[PDB]
RNA sequence: UAUACCUCUGCU
RNA sequence: AGUAGUAACAAGAGGG
């Protein structure tokens, strides 16, 4: 089981950047 | 050798402290300094264990702990320190002392611990001998009950199993007291012998053992068996809507399988009288069903249970009734009648209160023994009629004293003199009352009681002097010189074609079961019990309510009839069910002949009860009864109630505390001002308005005319104004 | 009183007694009753021990598992992977504090860090990290007779606390911990085997549960918090004098597969001879984020916000130069809070015993195991927020995360409030369901009621979001109904 | 989208998600310093809902004592505690009618009690008010420090160990006029070390005689705190602690109260959780059978607001002479004595306050025998009034509380009173409109009226508000409610046509209990249990449960798997024994062993479960009988910790004893103190208990009875031991002499 | 008075 | 400063 919402964040993580 | 402890007396006298306090403190005030103590009971234990174990040496512990364990291990834990624990003479420690101790510490034998565990190692020995089944969903309703805790336990009071226990571990020190009973002597002899030799701290021997030996209660939730070992794993048999079938390990007593077969039979008999065939139900039922996975046949093929459902169970089979018994070297046989069981305490006439099984009811023996016979006619401590006859007088006179006794009168219990002891196996309370009267039966006799009789040819009476006289007799006394079949509807006759058993008379006494009941039967709901039949059927009804609701209206003589509210029908009182389906059948047409009025729930809610052929009569209701665990509880006619309760918040029906389905959003918008199918005859129209006159009571209806309006106290503090429509109803 | 018999005695001072002494039933409708008021002031600020939806993660690539290695050296490997550091500037200042200090301390921090040989860190006592921690605050202890003659000797402060307003960052921050995340946060210990039909169902229903918890934001500030205070509780214990360094770390595992340690900042233990399970130890929380502190300055009161980098941050698009700002503040914390921080794992139960006796409760009256089309399924959706267009609805799962942020929420800012407001308001709330379920429920002193529960909204984030919660929510209670004598009792 | 969880509510019902209102996973409120504060509060508050009653100037004592009962009856719905005698006794009268038998039965099994109830008793409770030194101690503790003042004056009658002599001492010490006392002190002595001389703090005992005020205050007062950990309320509270005189007189008070209780269906004292359920179900059931149709039924969700400081000792003394009736006089009077007491109690006033200078930067602490000579210039102006107000009944160092009770005085028998009202509900005594019924468990009680209107209920609400008025009761009009029958509240459950479940009330008991290894994975595992039974956890939250209990256990105690990578300071020991143990899933988790536990097992303690998986080794070193972690503690204290919900009550557990029964170690601020010493006649009194047991084998199953030595006891033992031995056993003639020489040279020792 | 140390205590 | 919240903590006691 994979849990999935319905909502996003198209940029990037301010959390979790990819540096 | 006893040297040691006498020496170490000897030392702690030489102190001067000490002296002191082994002289002044008594025996009694020892019990108050031993619990002297600076240290608090911690208020938050999970607080200081978390703040204490990051400690480098939390841990107390005797001081002996440095001459056995290093004081450093192989990495260079310290394991010890000197630092005295405050307020004794133990040191403060590591865990990691623990951890070497059970790794590289001292081995000693402890392989009879499950013996002094014994308690916790018969859970494992259920456990591991348990037959797990198949997981059934469906709301379960729990029955708050006190019921044992404690499975295997040897039935003592606290004082009783504390002699035992003081017998097997501190023998020397018992007191003035000994072991009375003959169950306390041989659980002694048993604990001796299986805890003999056996390295452990005595203190946890005694423990274990009261933990083990006394009965032990709790107010728990069960949903089906009760016993012992299915309330151990109440946690694993049971949820909120889940039934995890499972039989424990070892065989079931026979007390619980008596009184599970009886409940079993019962519920097997109600539901057959409702049916069409009962004989052909009762049968489909008989082998489909099993108790504790055993089934039902070979139950009642072994089991010699006397009673009036399991007999027409037996009956029906072709099995032997276990009609007769023994007493006082006799063989009574009932001819008619049923013993119904009711143990109480009476007075003697020696002032001895004592616990008899006393037998109720009607009941009718063929009696005979050695050289004797007799025809017993007998009720509740009642000796209706006696006539006896035989090859001796004193063979006859032998058989009267034992009918005497039998028969249960205030009169034989309070013309008893002196204490009752006999024997060294003790026998049951009847032989302490026959052996009495047939050593000594003077007071007996002369308080018995003396009556006139018709002379007739034959007969001929028996004075209390031992004398045949012709016209006078003890009280009911006279003296002179088996197959079945079972019809169609569940009715036991003998050979000449009286009536032995009916379905009718058997006890509605329900009771919950002590071993779990399985029908595996398409005639019963999937679980047990009436609370059951309310809620399957009312889930039921709402499930198929699309093909139901035009089976209503096109053709309801086959939607009344359908099977699937035959359950349902012995919750309901035999004789309230053909008026109840007169009521209900008259309302419901009411609704179809008054057009624009339809209520979808009030037709659900009803809708059992017309599974019945219907009366003609006239009677208001205001609620229907239906028998639920013994207690009465009252659907009302107009709303909800406990039995059924519609929720407009949740779009819900609760039956009994439990959601049966969601009917309709459809019905949330469905009303009109005008109610009918809530009294025959009649229309509720709106609120009480008071220009057509005062309140009257249901029963008073009545007095109204065709046509006429009024004010009516139809139910719940609600008035309503009601009118009398002027044709009836089919 | 022995040879006392009743004579009406009772009928007789009823009879005496005035008719003011009664209890008077007022019928209560939910669309007559008003909005619980909320108190005015200056804005509610944060007061979590650590960042929630503002932190930023440093981190590695890492097969340790959830609490394997030495925290300083996983804390040192994550710092290894950032560059572009700077200079430390203070872009916010901390208006009560020497913001100096602040500077000093990150600075003293940093480079310590760096000189550090071993698996502890302890720091020196120095004069700005001395001021931070509280060293010397405590005023000393004297007798009364040598000290009874001063002016300004007062008892100490005992008022009310000063009332907030609330602020929208708190309706936000929910918002971010009810959300999936790419992340499982928490592992959990083997259970014996299955062997009961029973248990085989139970693991198939766990199995949902796990992941949707694991993976939920909360979880993660759940492993903060269980980390953080176990870490903080410890080292109070051992080094009690001296000033240890904890480094903010949690350990997770990807939905790709990959374990990974990150680090979020650091907290300087203060002085902690915690005697009374009240008693406080001060520290420093130096931790890492994106967030410019001066789009909501109000939240910060505590804070003082330096800008210590500039990160380049990549996407889908192209790469974002962004700064790197350090949200530095004192802090402090107690045993009895500490206990309850280490087991915040406790919050998971809340939820998921909601959850699963929603779904066994539908299982009943279906006859079958529902979890799956629960889970799998659309069909059954429950209300759990408010937009512009209305009020929407949320699968189970949603449902899940949702109850379980609430009880993380409720344990992070625990406070006498949050006890007396959920308390009384649950009164208020049974007198709303009574009337729902057409049972004609009565009040005494409906206004004494209002009054118990407003008392408690004086100034937490958290009890002004739940007492804004109830008014949605009457609201919400009142479109559905509307006026009518015999209204609309269902929902939707 | 904004995320509101209690929309919820919309369609999930209140009390079917009830759960997400209770807050419990986060920590409680605490007070911080002092509770002079609130118990000024208190006794000014309860003196207040009084007012109008009259003072007396006591005979003894000298305290100033208000009287509210048989006083002006209450002309508004504020909290009153004018209490009508005749009322009362009317009450507890018609309970006599509707229970015949009931008092008799229940006095007869309390005299049953008082003849056999040894001082011993005594001993099992919790903490005391030690009026020999001024502050609380142990049960036990303070009893042996009143015998010992009572034997070192001219007071020995308990010396028979019977409790009704300890009874008549603590009667017969209140004539004396110089009662003597040790009180401890510090001396700073100097001695020589080798060469410098160094100070030497030492504790000395000074003997003070008391008068006959000061020792009468002293048995009268009742200690006062503030209530830590409590839910659902801002505010903190006060709470009391008894003294060691008043303590035995309630014990037999509580236990006829109890008596009373256990035959009263519409008691929900002293049963559990799923009794008191079962009672409410039958009330409902009760009321739905005898009602008709035309009926309606109203639940009243009821809470009695200010319940211990408007009910009166003096009426308390009304129902145990009243219950009492017929019997015989000694009894009574005997029973009377705790509510006398508690009519003439006074309360100590807590630790103080403390004062705080900001340019000084300094701070101080005042004790609140102070408030009396102190200027008011410090305080805060609500600190002051309540000085201003607490002087009028300050009494050496103790404000008097004459009227009203505090919370953790007093308990079953102001139930007794609640459930008289409930009694008089009866249709055959009201004889109108309205009946009702329900049940009681002190302030919080569920009532259930009945009437053919809703009119008939609201006269039957005031009927019930405004006799509950007439004995001191007062209904909380802001926190009660009433509905139609079909849901209420009591004591945290919620009904909703059957009860369902409020498992977010359990939520502090999931975790480590902190007793010792072997007894928290019994704990644990039995709360993951009870709570499937009771309180609707389901199986995969359960599961979910163990998997987070054995992580939690893990980390507190340190014994991670013995397969990790973790470094602890147990690690390496525990690795150690992983590696050189064969069949790994023996091992209990505390070593490192793998978590057996599921469903299934739950109700199997860990030993038991893998004693067939264990090495024999492992398993002989494990439950070794002779190892120095465990504490050979009573039979009666075997397996046993101590939970709060109600009071606190104790907790047994299923558990093997193993070298994992350890005990933490002692807190020692007691080693600064003056009370230093308390430590070694603790120390010597175990080691006269730990000889004695070697001689009475039993005294620690079953408590021995004697007036005699315990030294002369042991001798006797010695010398018959020995004689059997010899008689007929395995000992020489040689050794026989030299135990009974030993014997002789004891008895020369005096 | 200050500054170094040293001892006891962390629910008493 | 900060914790906190109706009163405290921000080490207490001692080597005087
Ligand atoms: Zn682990």
């Amino acid at each position: 089981y994979s849990p999935t919402s319905p909502s996003y964040s198209p940029s990037y993580s301010p959390t979790s950047p990819s540096y | 050798s006893g040297m040691e402890r006498i020496k170490e007396l000897m030392e702690m006298v030489k102190n001067s402290r000490m002296r002191e306090i082994l002289t002044t403190t008594s025996v009694d005030h020892m019990a108050v300094i031993k619990k002297y103590t600076s240290g608090r009971q911690e208020k938050n234990p999970a607080l200081r264990m978390k703040w204490m174990m990051a400690m480098k040496y939390p841990i107390s512990a005797s001081s002996r702990i440095r001459e056995m364990i290093p004081e450093k291990d192989e990495d260079g834990n310290t394991l010890w320190t000197n630092t005295k624990d405050a307020g004794s003479n133990r040191v403060l420690v590591s865990p990691n002392a623990v951890t070497w101790w059970n790794r590289a510490g001292p081995v000693s034998d402890v392989v009879h611990y499950p013996r002094v565990y014994k308690m916790y190692f018969d859970r494992l020995e259920r456990l591991t001998h348990g037959t797990f089944g198949p997981v059934k969903f469906y709301n379960q309703v729990k029955v708050r009950k006190r019921v044992d805790i404690n499975p295997g336990h040897k039935d003592l009071t606290s004082r009783e199993a504390q002699e035992v226990i003081m017998e097997v571990v501190f023998p020397n020190e018992v007191g003035a007291r000994t072991l009375s009973s003959d169950a306390q002597l041989t659980i002694t002899k048993e604990k001796k012998e299986e805890l003999k030799n056996c390295k452990i701290s005595p203190i946890m021997v005694a423990y274990m053992l009261e933990r083990e030996l006394v009965r032990r209660t709790r107010f728990l939730p069960i949903a089906g068996a009760t016993s012992s070992t299915y309330v151990e794993v109440l946690h694993l048999t049971q949820g909120t809507c889940w039934e995890q079938q499972y039989t424990p390990g070892g065989e079931a007593e026979n007390d619980d399988l008596d009184q599970t077969l009886i409940i079993a039979s019962r519920n097997i008999v109600r539901r057959s009288i409702v049916a069409i065939d009962p004989l052909a139900s009762l049968l489909s039922m008989c082998h489909t069903t099993s108790i504790s996975s055993e089934p039902l046949v070979e139950i009642l093929r072994s089991n010699p249970t006397d009673e009036q459902a399991v007999n027409i169970c037996k009956a029906a089979l072709g099995i032997r009734i276990n009609n007769s018994f023994s007493f006082g070297g006799y063989n009574f046989k009932r001819v008619k009648g049923s013993s119904q069981r009711t143990e109480k305490a009476v007075l003697t006439g020696n002032l001895q209160t004592l616990t008899m099984t006393i037998f109720e009811g009607y009941e009718e023996f063929n009696v005979s023994g050695k050289r004797a016979s007799a025809v017993l006619k007998k009720g509740a401590q009642r000796l209706i009629q006696a006539i006896i006859g035989g090859r001796t007088l004193e063979d006859i006179l032998n058989l009267m004293i034992t009918l005497m006794v039998f028969s249960q009168e205030e009169k034989m219990l309070k013309a008893v003199r002196g204490d009752l002891n006999f024997v060294n196996q003790r026998l049951n309370p009847m032989y302490q009352l026959l052996r009495h009267f047939q050593k000594d039966s003077s007071t007996l006799l002369k308080n018995w009681g003396t009556e006139e009789i018709d002379p007739i040819m034959g007969i001929a009476g028996i004075m209390p002097d031992g004398t045949i006289n012709k016209t006078q007799t003890l009280m009911g006394v006279r003296l002179s010189q088996i197959r079945v079949n079972i019809d169609k509807y569940l009715r036991v006759r003998n050979e000449k074609g009286e009536l032995l058993i009916s379905p009718e008379e058997v006890s509605e006494a329900q009771g919950q079961e002590k071993l779990p009941i399985n029908y595996n039967s398409s005639l019963m709901w999937e679980v047990n019990g009436p609370e059951s039949i309310l809620t399957n059927t009312y889930h039921w009804i709402i499930k198929n309510w699309e093909l139901l609701k035009t089976q209503w209206m096109t053709d309801p003589t086959v939607l009344y009839n359908r099977i699937e509210f035959e359950p349902f029908q012995t919750l309901i009182p035999k004789g309230n069910r053909a008026i109840y389906s007169g009521f209900t059948r008259t309302l419901f047409q009411q609704m179809r002949d008054v057009e624009g009025t339809f209520d979808s729930i009030q037709i659900i809610k009803l809708l059992p009860f017309s599974a019945h052929p219907p009366s003609l009569g006239r009677t208001q209701f205001s609620s229907f009864t239906l028998n639920i665990r013994g207690a009465p509880l009252r659907l009302l006619i107009r709303g909800n109630s406990q039995v059924f309760n519609y929720n407009q918040m949740e779009n819900v029906i609760i039956v009994l505390g439990k959601s049966v389905g969601s009917p309709e959003r459809s019905i949330l918008t469905e009303s009109s001002s005008i109610e009918s199918a809530v009294l025959r005859g009649f229309l509720i129209l709106g609120k009480a308005n008071s220009k057509y006159g005062p309140v009257l009571t249901i029963g008073e209806l009545d007095k109204l005319g065709r046509g006429e309006k009024a004010n009516v106290l139809i139910g719940q503090g609600d008035t309503v104004l009601v009118m009398k429509r002027k044709r009836d109803s089919s | 009183v022995s040879s006392f018999k009743a004579n009406g005695n009772i009928e007789a001072k009823l009879g005496a007694m005035s008719e003011k002494v009664n209890a008077q039933i007022e019928s209560f409708d939910p669309r007559t009753i008003r909005e619980l008021e909320l108190p005015e002031g200056k804005f509610c600020t944060q007061r979590s021990k650590f960042l929630l939806m503002d932190a930023m993660k440093l981190s590695v690539l890492n097969p340790a598992h959830e609490g394997e290695g030495i925290p300083m050296k996983d804390a040192k490997a994550c710092l290894d992977t950032f560059w572009g550091w700077k200079k430390a500037t203070i872009i916010k200042k901390h208006e009560k504090g020497v913001n100096t200090n602040y500077l000093m301390i990150w600075e003293q921090l940093l480079e310590s860090i760096k000189e550090m040989e071993g698996k502890f860190l302890n720091l020196k006592k120095t004069n700005h990290l001395k001021w931070g921690l509280g060293e010397g605050q405590a005023p000393e202890k004297m007798d009364f007779e040598d000290c009874k003659e001063v002016p300004d000797l007062f008892q100490y402060k005992s008022e009310p606390p000063e009332k907030r307003k609330l602020a929208s960052w708190i309706q936000s921050e929910f918002n971010k911990a009810s959300e999936l995340t790419n992340s499982n946060w928490i592992e959990f210990d083997e259970l014996g085997n299955d062997v009961a039909p029973i248990e085989h169902i139970a693991s198939r229903r766990r199995n949902f549960f796990t992941a949707e918890v694991s993976q939920c934001r909360a979880s993660e500030y759940i492993m903060k918090a269980v980390y953080i205070n176990t870490a903080l509780l410890n080292s109070s214990c051992t080094a009690m004098e001296e000033y240890q360094v904890i480094p903010i770390i949690t350990k997770c595992r990807d939905t790709s597969g990959q374990r990974r340690t990150n680090l979020y900042g650091f907290i300087i233990k203060g002085r902690s001879h915690l005697r009374n399970d009240t008693d406080v130890v001060n520290f420093i929380s130096l931790e890492f984020s994106l967030t410019d502190p001066r789009n909501e300055i109000h939240k910060w009161e505590k804070y003082c916000v330096l800008e210590i980098g500039d990160m380049e941050i990549r996407t889908s698009i192209s790469t974002i130069m962004k700064p790197v700002y350090l949200y530095v503040r004192t802090n402090g914390t107690s045993k009895i809070k500490m206990k309850w921080g280490m087991e915040m794992r406790r919050c998971l139960l809340q939820s998921l015993q909601q959850v699963e006796s929603m779904i066994e409760a539908e299982s009943a009256v279906k006859e079958k195991d529902m979890t799956e089309p629960f889970f799998r399924n659309r069909e059954n959706d429950w209300p759990i927020g408010e937009s512009p267009q209305g009020i929407e609805k949320g699968t189970i799962g949603k449902v899940c995360r949702v109850l379980l942020a609430k009880s993380v929420f409720n344990s992070i800012y625990a406070s006498a409030q949050l006890e007396g407001f959920s308390a009384e308001s649950r009164k208020l709330l049974l007198l709303i369901q009574a009337f729902r379920d057409n049972l004609d429920p009565g009040t005494f002193d409906l206004k004494g009621l209002y009054e118990a529960i407003e008392e408690c909204i004086i100034n937490d984030p958290w009890v002004l979001l739940n007492a804004s919660w109830f008014n949605s929510f009457l609201k919400a209670v009142q479109l559905s109904m509307g006026s009518g004598s015999g209204e609309n009792l269902y929902f939707q | 989208m904004d995320v509101n969880p209690m929309l919820i509510f919309l369609k999930v019902p209140v009390q079917n998600a009830i759960s997400t209102t209770f807050p419990y996973t986060g920590d409680p409120p605490y007070s911080h310093g002092t509770g002079t504060g609130y118990t000024m509060d208190t006794v000014i508050r309860t003196h207040d809902y009084s007012s109008r009653g009259i003072w007396k100037t006591n005979s003894e004592t000298g305290a100033q004592q208000l009287n509210p009962i048989d006083g002006p009856l209450p002309e508004d719905n504020e909290p009153s505690g004018y209490a009508q005698t005749d009322c009362v006794l009317e009450l507890i009268e018609g309970l006599d009618r509707s229970h015949p038998g009931l008092f008799e039965t229940a006095c007869q099994e309390t005299i049953d009690a008082i003849q056999q109830t040894r001082v011993d008793k005594l001993t099992q409770g919790r903490q005391t008010y030690d009026w020999t030194l001024n502050r609380n101690q142990p049960a036990a503790t303070a009893l042996a420090n009143t015998i010992e003042v009572f034997r070192k004056n001219g007071y020995k009658l308990n010396e028979s160990g019977r409790l009704i002599d300890f009874l008549k001492d603590v009667l017969l010490s209140f004539e004396n006029d110089s009662m003597e006392v040790t009180t401890h002190f510090q001396k700073k002595k100097r001695i020589r070390d080798n060469k410098k001389m160094i100070t030497q703090r030492t504790i000395g005992k000074k003997r003070v005689k008391l008068t006959k005020k000061n020792y009468l205050i002293r048995a009268l007062t009742l200690n006062t705190m503030t209530k830590d950990a409590e839910r659902g309320k801002l505010k903190r509270r006060a709470i009391a602690t008894p003294g060691m005189q008043i303590r035995g007189f309630v014990y037999f008070v509580e236990l006829l109260a109890r008596n009373i209780c256990e035959r009263l269906e519409q008691s929900g004292l002293p049963v559990g959780g799923n009794e008191k359920k079962a009672k409410l179900a039958n009330v409902i059931k009760k009321m739905m059978a005898k009602s008709t149709d035309e009926e309606l039924s109203y639940t009243i969700t009821g809470d009695n607001t200010k319940w211990n400081e408007n009910q009166n000792p003096r009426i308390f003394l009304a129902m145990v002479l009243r219950i009492t009736a017929g019997q015989p006089e000694w009894f009574r009077d005997l029973l009377a004595v705790a509510p006398i007491m508690f009519s003439n109690k006074v309360a100590r006033l807590g630790r103080g306050y403390m004062f705080e200078s900001k340019s000084m930067h300094l701070r101080t602490q005042i004790s609140a025998e102070n408030l009396s000579d102190i200027n008011l210039r410090y305080f805060n102006e609500d600190t002051k009034k309540k000085i201003e107000k607490i002087r009028h009944l300050m009494v050496e160092g103790t404000a008097s509380l004459s009227p009203g009770m505090m919370m953790g005085m007093f308990n079953m028998l102001s139930t007794v009173l609640g459930v008289s009202v409930l009694n008089l509900g009866q249709r055959e005594i009201l004889k109108r409109t309205y009946w009702w019924d329900g049940l009681q468990s002190s302030d919080d009680f569920a009532l259930i009226i009945n009437g053919h209107f809703k009119e008939d209920i609201q006269q039957g609400v005031n009927h019930f508000y405004r006799t509950c008025k007439l004995v001191g009761i007062n209904m909380s009009q802001k926190k009660s409610y009433i509905n139609k029958t079909g849901t209420f509240e009591f004591t945290s459950f919620f009904y909703r046509y059957g009860f369902v479940a409020n498992f977010s009330m359990e939520l502090p008991s999931f975790g480590v209990a902190g007793n010792n290894e072997s007894a928290d994975m019994s704990i644990g595992t039995t709360v993951i249990k009870t709570n499937m039974i009771n309180n609707d956890l389901g199986p995969a939250t359960a599961q979910m449960a163990i998997q987070l209990f054995i992580k939690d256990y893990r980390y507190t105690y340190r014994c991670h798997r013995g397969d990790t990578n973790l470094e602890t300071r147990r690690t390496k020991s525990i690795k150690r024994l992983w590696t050189e143990t064969i069949s790994k899933a023996g091992l209990l988790v505390a070593d490192g062993g793998p978590n057996p536990y599921n469903l299934r097992n739950l109700h199997i303690p860990e030993v038991c479960l893998k004693w067939s998986l264990m090495d024999p080794d492992y398993r002989g070193r494990l439950c070794n009988p002779n190892n120095p972690f465990v504490h050979h503690m009573e039979v009666e204290s075997t397996n046993l910790a101590v939970v709060m919900p109600g009071p606190a009550k104790s907790l047994e557990y299923d558990a093997v004893a193993t070298t994992h029964s350890w005990t933490p170690k002692r807190n020692r601020s007691i080693l600064n103190t003056n009370q230093r010493g308390i430590l070694e006649d603790e120390r010597i009194y175990q080691k006269c208990c730990q000889v004695f047991e070697k001689f009475f084998p039993s005294s620690t199953y079953r408590r021995p009875i004697g007036m005699a030595s315990m030294l002369d006891a042991m001798l006797s033992r010695a010398r018959i031991d020995a004689r059997i031995d010899l008689e007929s056993g395995r000992i020489s003639s040689q050794d026989f002499s030299e135990i009974t020489n030993t014997c002789k040279a004891i008895e020369a020792l005096k």
